[PDB]
């Protein structure tokens, strides 16, 4: 079973950067993109970007470019080599960035596209 | 005239029923790579024999065109002769009769053995 | 960009009834995705490719639509179905419809 | 007469869409290459002296290149084929050792970092009893600082094992044909304006595909077959930024590449039978690997893609070009093989533009590696032996794998960036013309005919 | 802290193991069942 586990909630001061981790397991980590999305109070969901774990290629929402950086680390455990961690760092925070941040992954069926997110991390609340 | 293998794809089922011996022709003859070759070489004879299997459990080992004794259930198509032989194409026609092809085959299976069990009785008395 | 407009904002119905929720996209021709978010819970994928149900989603959830007009239908409402529902196409999202008792 | 009877037909022209194991075809000159070098050319069947592709008149066929198999099959064949080649090739197990490295003999400006580390190390001997301190030259990318000595290690030592490719092998991409079994056809969209998905009016059956050589390369794809009329820009979902864009050129843009250093190779006896090919003295100047393209033609061809792009994003739109956002060296740079060594060419100079609604060349620098980790390797890696002498290759650019920025905001300024990552895109780029079908010849239909008694 | 009668079936074993590099070594410990080991022969 696919599992995405994020790092805990944090309080950040304006001007700070926050680095959120998403430990992904139960599937081959290199085979699926991870997206990040934020749910903002009174504004709804905002897609942040995606990362493809093989080369760590990335794409960032135009309106957030310059403030977001996504990276990943692949398991270094010889008997458990297929999981990995995705990281998203979000900088120059303001109170308007107070939101719940999710890492998400698509379904693995034949008609599953890139954006329907079947799997969700438990979310990370960031209060600025 | 000679079109080529599958050339009468978009031709009428009458005109396509001319060039049958061309599609029937190019159908047999024509270590990483070595294994690919082998399970392709068997696949082609398996797939080929499965058709001869049918023609043989019917009476149509002739073969190409072969008439039979099972009458056409109008429910299957119900279209007139002209509008399928001088009109429709086999690509098209296949999808209509597709819903009952295996049911149709069953009608054929019983009908052939019925012929044989009968013809023995003729040569028996005569 | 795609603008997704969901309606109604709030839908008030009883257990056992059928809810219909709407999502109108500013651009036609794309398929629609729906999510359920129960209060305080992680969002859950319900429908993708307009009408296909996601993993473990019961058949009383029915997605449909065409062009710019898309619908989520929830048959025989269960107590758990009262939640906020969001539509999505690519990176774009509706602002959500709340189904209340 | 009114009563109709079914009469069966054998040899009916009709097919069902399929998947099946195909097989390879190559030509006689590939075996004339000898030298025990080309991969799988030997087990591979030959081609046809007089190939024929029968055009099928009056028929249309719904192609989809983003939901094809024979590219997944090919991608796989290439990975396997390659991996079977390395079994005999020697293991560099003991080369994973604490190196003691310095810089190469040079007088460069402080700003210019040293990319050639002269490393000495205790290597093994033909006899278990002894050892041997011996030196070799390594690129900065093939080593990591381990920790007032300046000591390093081969970068693979913590990720994976290492196996030295046999120099008696070749990396040259030679044309492959994918031939079908019997009672299986391949259908070829002969329409010269096809985007890869939907009904194709001009179609032809054919046994084998064309000569598809396996150029494995990021950013720009090279030496491929090019479009007949327009620069076609193909994608699965263009509106969605998450999906890449496959640009297929109309005109070839020739790009010359080289390693200027006259490198030398010495052979070190691991023993017995095992033998490591070290990098010996650099004869002559210490220069920088690079590639040149005409600024004129790049201007011209980047103008063609823009004319095409505005058909999808509006006539009154700005379309500028930017360099990679960030990621692995495998994807942040134009990767390829050239003469037997692997290149990593900075594409910032190519993707650095802007386009409004209405005589030298481009020197672009490169890096070079020897221990490579292609196809998203995890447990195994491969040391590409030093290729003695000076190296230069000349190639055409056939396409691109571009990527658009999803920030959007309905701005008429959506920019593009070169991408890569998944290598199926490359075979997707050449196999868009093809589709595999299962032949079903047993037709049944009514004609006024009963069989005799 | 078991009664003398009850024999120890979990032996804590330390040993010079190999490293990623041929150059070095590493003393590291692991736990083994009594059946997976034999007394070799006041250590
Ligand atoms: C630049 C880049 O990134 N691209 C590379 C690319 O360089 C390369 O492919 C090369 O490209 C270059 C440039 O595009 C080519 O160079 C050009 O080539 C021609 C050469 O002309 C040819 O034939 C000439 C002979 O002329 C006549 O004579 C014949 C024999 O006597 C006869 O049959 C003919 O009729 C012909 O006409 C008349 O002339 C003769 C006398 O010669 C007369 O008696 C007859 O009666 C006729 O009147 C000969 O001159 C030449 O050698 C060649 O064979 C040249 O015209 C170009 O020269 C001009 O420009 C040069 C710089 O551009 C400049 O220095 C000169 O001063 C000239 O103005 C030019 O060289 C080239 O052929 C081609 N190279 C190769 C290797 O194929 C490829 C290769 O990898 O990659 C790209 O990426
Ligand atoms: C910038 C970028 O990213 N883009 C690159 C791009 O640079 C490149 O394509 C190039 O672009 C540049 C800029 O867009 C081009 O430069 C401009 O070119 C013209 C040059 O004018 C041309 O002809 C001039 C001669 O003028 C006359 O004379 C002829 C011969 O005598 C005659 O037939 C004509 O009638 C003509 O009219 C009159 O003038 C003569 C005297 O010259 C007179 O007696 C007659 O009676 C007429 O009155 C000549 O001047 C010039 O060499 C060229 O041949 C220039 O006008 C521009 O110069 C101006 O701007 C310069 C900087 O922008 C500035 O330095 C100057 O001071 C000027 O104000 C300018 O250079 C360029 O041609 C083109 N380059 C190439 C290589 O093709 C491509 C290439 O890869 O890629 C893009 O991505």
């Amino acid at each position: 079973q696919v599992q995405l586990v994020q790092s805990g909630a944090v309080i950040k001061t304006p001007g700070s950067s926050v680095k959120i981790s998403c430990r992904a397991s139960g599937y081959n980590f290199r085979d699926y993109s991870i997206h990040w999305v934020r749910l903002i109070p009174d504004k709804g969901f905002e897609w942040i970007g995606w990362i493809k774990p093989l080369w760590g290629a990335v794409s960032y929402a135009r309106q957030l470019q310059g403030r977001v950086s996504m990276t990943r680390q692949l398991s270094q455990d010889p008997d458990d080599p297929d999981w990995g961690v995705a990281y998203m760092e979000f900088s120059g925070l303001t109170p308007a960035d107070t939101a719940e941040y999710f890492c998400v992954r698509r379904g693995s069926c034949d008609y599953c596209g890139d954006f329907p997110w079947q799997y969700w991390c438990q979310g990370t609340v960031v209060v600025v | 005239v000679f079109l080529g293998f599958l050339g009468a794809a978009g031709s009428t089922m009458g005109a396509a029923s001319m060039t049958l011996t061309v599609q029937a022709r190019n159908l047999l003859s024509g270590t990483v790579w070595g294994i690919k070759q082998l399970q392709a070489r068997v696949l082609a004879v398996e797939r080929y024999l499965r058709d001869q299997q049918l023609l043989g459990i019917w009476g149509c080992s002739g073969k190409l065109i072969c008439c039979t004794n099972v009458p056409w259930n109008s429910s299957w198509s119900n279209r007139n002769l002209s509008e399928i032989w001088d009109n429709m194409t086999w690509l098209q026609w296949d999808k209509e009769i597709s819903n009952y092809t295996q049911i149709i085959y069953g009608l054929l299976e019983e009908s052939q053995n019925q012929q044989e069990k009968n013809e023995q009785d003729l040569l028996a008395l005569d | 960009e795609i603008v997704l407009t969901q309606s109604p904002g709030i839908l008030s119905l009883s257990p056992g009834e059928t809810a219909t929720l709407f999502c109108k996209a500013s651009q036609g021709g794309n398929a629609m995705t729906w999510y359920q978010k129960r209060r305080g819970q992680v969002p859950r994928l319900l429908i993708y490719d307009t009408s296909r149900r996601a993993s473990g989603v019961p058949d009383r959830f029915v997605g449909s639509g065409s062009g710019t007009d898309f619908f989520l239908t929830i048959n025989k409402l269960d107590r758990e179905d009262f939640a906020v529902y969001y539509c999505q196409q690519f990176e774009f999202f509706g602002l959500g419809s709340e189904l209340e008792v | 007469a009114e009563n109709l009877w079914v009469t069966v037909y054998y040899g009916v022209p009709v097919w069902k869409d399929a998947e099946t194991t195909l097989f390879c075809a190559s030509d006689a000159k590939a075996y004339e290459t000898e030298k025990h070098n080309v991969w799988a050319t030997h087990a591979c069947v030959p081609t046809d002296p007089n190939p024929q592709e029968i055009h099928l008149e009056n028929v249309t066929e719904e192609f989809n290149m983003w939901k094809n198999n024979m590219v997944e099959q090919m991608h796989t064949d290439i990975i396997s084929l390659w991996d079977q080649s390395l079994k005999p090739c020697v293991k560099l197990t003991p080369l994973c050792v604490t190196l003691q490295c310095t810089n190469v003999t040079n007088n460069i400006t402080d700003d210019m970092r040293g990319e050639l580390k002269n490393c000495s190390f205790n290597m093994t001997t033909e006899l278990r009893d002894k050892k041997q301190k011996v030196y070799s030259l390594f690129y900065r990318l093939d080593v990591v600082q381990i920790n007032s000595n300046k000591e390093y290690r081969l970068i693979n030592c913590n990720t994976s094992a290492c196996t030295q490719a046999c120099p008696k092998v070749s990396f040259e991409p030679i044309p492959i044909h994918y031939c079908a079994p019997a009672g299986f056809a391949i259908l070829k969209c002969k329409d010269k304006k096809f985007n890869g998905t939907g009904p194709c009016p001009s179609v032809s059956t054919v046994q084998c595909t064309h000569g598809i050589k396996p150029v494995v390369s990021t950013q720009l794809l090279l030496n491929g077959s090019l479009a007949e009329e327009e620069v076609m820009i193909r994608s699965e979902n263009i509106t969605n930024n998450a999906k890449n864009i496959l640009v297929q050129f109309n005109t070839p843009v020739q790009i010359n590449c080289t390693r200027p250093n006259n490198n030398t190779r010495k052979s070190i006896r691991i023993g017995p039978g095992q033998a490591f090919y070290a990098t010996g003295d650099i004869i002559g100047d210490i220069r920088q690997a690079h590639c040149n393209v005409s600024k004129a033609t790049w201007n011209e061809t980047l103008g063609k893609v823009v004319k095409q792009l505005r058909k999808h994003f509006g006539n009154n739109t700005i379309i500028r070009f930017a360099n990679s956002s960030g990621g692995d060296l495998e994807v942040t740079t134009h990767s390829f093989n050239c003469g037997g060594e692997f290149f990593y060419c900075n594409t910032s100079g190519l993707f650095n533009s802007t386009w409004i609604s209405n005589n030298d060349s481009i020197t672009l620098p490169c890096r070079i590696k020897q221990i490579i980790n292609m196809w998203q390797r995890i447990g195994q890696c491969m040391y590409a032996p030093p290729i003695q002498g000076v190296i230069r290759c000349v190639s055409n650019i056939t396409g691109l794998i571009l990527t658009r920025d999803g920030g959007s905001t309905n701005s008429t300024t959506e920019t593009f960036r070169p991408g890569g990552g998944d290598m199926r895109d490359n075979w997707r780029s050449e196999l868009y013309k093809y589709k595999v079908v299962k032949i079903e010849p047993l037709g049944v239909a009514p004609t006024r005919c009963k069989r005799r008694v």
